[PDB]
């Protein structure tokens, strides 16, 4: 008579041998199929500077459009510079002041 | 002959000289000269297999304003090929009912609008 | 399924085949039943009925 | 972000990972920590500030996190939020307990 | 062990079986249509 | 106007008191007719963000195919606008001049919104209650119409509680608990 | 969260039917491309089609993990539940202790009067991402069924040749340090889904001398799962076999959660087909 599907494996030392010479081969390889953790042209710059001027202004009117609810810009790990310099003279005008440290760490300097 | 960068660079090298060392190769091809590069290359690939009645659709301008682009531009190349007719120097060879294809042609965008020939002479 | 075997030792020799109905139902025979001897569990495509009469053909 | 007001100096920055706006934030009695809610992300977003890290995110609200406040004594975390719910975190010490008010 | 061993015999002789016609069928069909055109070009000139 | 003879049809084609070329087809007052738009300026005013958003997708089309400042931007300007919910699909950047339409802006209005989350059966009853003052979306009341409302913003849109269009729904289903005043 | 969830799924499943309706612009955009690649004539229907060409243009700037697990693949750590079936005997008690110590990241939660739509509700507000329930019979476990959470697929799988490590003998205690992953022969495309399933409930980037391992090995339909641990010697490399073995045959790939069975099937296992044992990941 004919039969509908195979039947389930049986697991001899013969299946285990050849799957751990498998695993053995792999993990000397070292074959492992694990997840892995997550200036140019004077035209062209002024181009570039052309559409970023653009894109600046068309952000902030849709953010205002659609009423300040969005979807920031993605991330900028960007380079700031900072001179050494009274926090007296990093104020506002008026005759007061709040603190008169440097703006640089001992440690900065 | 099967080169196909000097050759591109060869029939586009009227609108480089018309929007632009020099920069050729695209990746390094600004904008309205990419525009009609692109456009360009993209007609002369498609007018193997397309319609000759499907490929080059001109623009829809009215009849008395067209005639007198036409007529404008004929005194344009008849002015620049009489102007030098009688000189010496290698004027490249046109066709019988075409339009020669000069600078202000490729800076104006005349071909889009007039065609490169009366194709009503040309059926008749 | 009723009577096509006599006993679980039958049922067991013949477990896995593929059976049908008269309808074209195809099945399979998957396990005898205890207690009602030649009595057996089979799956099928849907519910068959009650008036058919499945189906091993052998040689 | 974290601004020193001696060295007048933006000195910490704090993102999430997903983009999304904040609306609410509380910071720690002891501050070693901050943390902060939006209103379109439904968790907490808690950073240590001597790292900068995204130290955990809780989760566990079903509506926008409206407000948070760390308690000044005991410093334990509420949270609450537009499903009609405030919630009280232990945060500190191998509890991460969730006590929720209805 | 016998439906294991009844099942795999079975799809070899399906799996030959096919190849076997497949290949009888497209060598009738390139080395006798290839003389059917051959046939058909040198009647065209007539 | 009074249906011109043979001769004189012919002797004046160009004639035509309602329709005219700068009114390019009447079609601010055609999708303003369609998304219920109370004030005449608003088609322009969204007009001018079309033209920005086609102004730059043209200028940004016209750079190199291959560079990451036009592959950045393109891709950021098409992830802000599919947020925003002004384009439907962030796939294709031919998106950026074709699919960039005063219409899809005015699909974002809050009426328009309401009427496809199936909270009043037509955008002009949509309109009659947002400006009778039933919306409002998170907790605030909500009270014109010409607000858009995001993708994710549009989650929070609901009625106001104590309102008498969330009381005759609630005892419709006979669902009304008067405890919490609806 | 219940709105813009639904919502969510609504625009992810009309973006994908979008896709697979208009997936046609891509591939001629395809042969547009390579037309001004090498410089050969474009047919006549990519010929006469005038916008196509001038929607080009813009989009001549276009250009693994799939839909579900996209968004956040090595972003962000698993979090599983494991779950018994109903009543669970004892030794489906234990094997569930076992799948939780093969999971890292996964702790385990005693089921009794907890129905499935508000357990799949509870799971996914407080932000796990994959449960696995567990089916027995008699001791015996017979399926496991992943469920990965925001509207994420349902693999359902039987499992075969158990054997428990509560079985065997006091061989000690688990390692629990994030293992290396071996998939073999996972060929199609159900075994790169299968694969993807598998896999992003493991914690991402193990050490490179991360001293244990676990194999998927496909055999015919039948993923056989053994967990090792290994020492490398002079010579070869020398593996002891650490907790559960067994086989796991999927005969269901549906692309909800565990609650509806409405859902779409991706794939199911047609028994009772003509040609049903004449093929591998049928």
């Amino acid at each position: 008579f004919d039969r509908t599907a195979k039947p389930v494996p049986v697991i001899t030392s013969e299946v285990t041998e050849s799957l751990e010479d498998m695993i053995r081969r792999r993990i000397q390889d070292s074959n492992f199929d694990d997840l892995q953790r997550r200036a140019l042209s004077e035209e062209l710059q002024k181009a570039h500077s052309e559409i970023s001027e653009l894109y600046a202004n068309l952000v902030y009117k849709l953010d205002v459009l659609s009423s300040v609810h969005f979807v920031p810009k993605p991330a900028s790990t960007s380079l700031e510079i900072r001179v050494e310099t009274p926090t007296i003279s990093m104020e506002d005008a008026q005759p007061l002041y709040m603190s008169n440290a440097s703006s640089l760490a001992p440690q900065e300097i | 002959q099967n080169d196909l960068e000097l050759q591109q660079f060869l029939r586009e090298s009227h609108l480089l000289s018309a929007f632009n060392g020099i920069v050729y190769q695209d990746d390094q091809v600004i904008g309205k000269a990419r525009s009609r590069t692109l456009e360009m290359r993209l007609n002369r690939l498609s007018r193997v297999n397309g319609h000759q009645d499907k490929i080059n659709k001109l623009e829809k301008v009215p009849m008395h304003i067209r005639r007198g682009m036409i007529d404008k531009h004929v005194k344009r190349i008849k002015k620049y090929e009489q102007e030098a007719a009688e000189g010496g120097i290698v004027l490249s060879k046109v066709k019988k009912g075409q339009f020669r294809k000069i600078e202000s042609t490729y800076k104006k965008d005349i071909e889009r609008r007039i065609g490169g020939s009366i194709k009503a002479r040309d059926k008749e | 399924i009723k009577d096509m075997f006599s006993s679980a030792m039958e049922v067991a020799r013949f477990e896995g085949a593929q059976i049908k109905t008269v309808s074209g139902i195809r099945g399979e025979i998957k396990r005898a039943l205890s207690k009602p001897e030649g009595h057996y569990r089979a799956a099928f495509e849907d519910k068959i009925l009650m008036s058919d009469i499945v189906i091993l053909r052998s040689w | 972000r974290a601004w020193d007001l001696i060295r007048y100096r933006n000195f910490r920055t704090f993102t999430g990972t997903e983009r999304i706006q904040f609306n609410c934030l509380a910071v720690d009695p002891s501050g070693e920590v901050v943390c902060a809610g939006s209103l379109d992300n439904f968790d907490i977003h808690v950073w240590s500030v001597q790292t900068g890290q995204l130290l955990d995110a809780l989760s566990g609200h079903e509506g926008p996190v409206s407000c948070l406040s760390f308690s000044q004594e005991n410093s334990v975390l509420a949270s609450a939020s537009w499903d009609k719910t405030i919630r009280i975190w232990s945060i500190f010490g191998r509890s991460q307990q969730v006590e929720p008010i209805e | 062990f016998e439906a294991r061993q009844r099942i795999e015999e079975k799809n070899k002789e399906s799996s030959d079986y096919h190849a076997k016609m497949a290949h009888i069928v497209n060598t009738i069909n390139t080395e006798e249509g290839a003389e059917k055109n051959k046939y058909e070009r040198e009647r065209k000139l007539r | 106007v009074r249906k011109l003879k043979h001769h004189e049809q012919k002797l004046l084609k160009k004639v035509d008191f309602l329709e005219w070329k700068q009114d390019q087809g009447h079609r601010d007052t055609q999708v303003m007719r369609t998304y219920h738009i109370q004030n005449r300026e608003d088609y322009h005013k969204y007009n001018r963000i079309c033209g920005d958003i086609r102004r730059l997708a043209n200028k940004l089309s016209l750079l190199p195919p291959t560079d990451p400042f036009r592959r950045k931007h393109e891709q950021l300007l098409l992830d802000k606008l599919y947020a925003m919910g002004v384009l439907t699909t962030k796939s294709k950047i031919s998106d950026l001049e074709n699919k960039v339409t005063v219409s899809a802006i005015c699909r974002r209005r809050l009426p328009v919104i309401m009427h496809r989350l199936k909270m009043a059966e037509t955008i002009q009853d949509a309109v009659k209650f947002i400006e009778q003052g039933h919306v409002r979306v998170g907790p605030n009341l909500i009270n014109d119409p010409a607000y858009l409302v995001t993708r994710n913003m549009e989650d929070y849109v609901t009625w106001v509680d104590n309102s008498k269009i969330k009381k005759t729904l609630l005892r419709y289903r006979n669902q009304i608990d008067d405890f919490d005043f609806s | 969260m219940l709105r813009r969830q639904a919502r969510e799924r609504r625009e992810y499943l009309y973006r994908k039917a979008q896709e697979l309706q208009d997936s046609q612009l891509q591939q001629k955009r395809q042969i547009i491309k390579q037309a001004l690649a090498q410089g050969k004539p474009l047919p006549k229907e990519l010929a006469e089609d005038e916008s196509l060409q001038k929607d080009f243009r813009y989009d001549q700037s276009l250009k693994q993990v799939d839909d579900e697990y996209a968004a956040t693949s090595g972003i962000m750590d698993p979090r599983i539940i494991v779950t018994t079936s109903r009543d669970p005997s004892t030794r489906l008690s234990q094997f569930a202790k076992e799948i939780k110590l093969l999971f890292p990241n996964a702790v385990r939660l005693n089921r009794g009067n907890y129905v499935m739509p508000n357990l799949v509700d509870a799971c996914k507000k407080s932000g796990t991402t994959d449960l696995v329930v567990l089916h027995e019979h008699r001791g015996v476990p017979t399926s496991l069924t992943i469920s990965h959470f925001p509207h994420g697929p349902t693999a359902q799988f039987s499992l075969h040749n158990v054997v428990m490590r509560h079985d065997i003998i006091n061989a000690g205690n688990q390692s629990e340090v994030n293992p290396h992953l071996i998939f073999d022969n996972f060929t199609t495309a159900l075994g790169k889904r299968v694969v993807c399933i598998l896999k992003h409930l493991f914690n991402a980037g193990p050490k490179k001398d991360s001293e244990r391992v676990i194999t998927f090995a496909n055999r015919g339909d039948f993923i056989s799962v053994r967990q090792h641990v290994y020492v490398r010697t002079r010579e070869g490399v020398e593996i002891a076999e650490v907790g559960p073995r067994f086989e796991m045959r999927l005969f269901e790939l549906r692309l909800g959660t565990l609650e509806n069975k409405d859902a779409d099937v991706e794939w199911q296992l047609r028994r009772f087909i003509r040609t049903a044992n004449k093929k591998d990941y049928l």
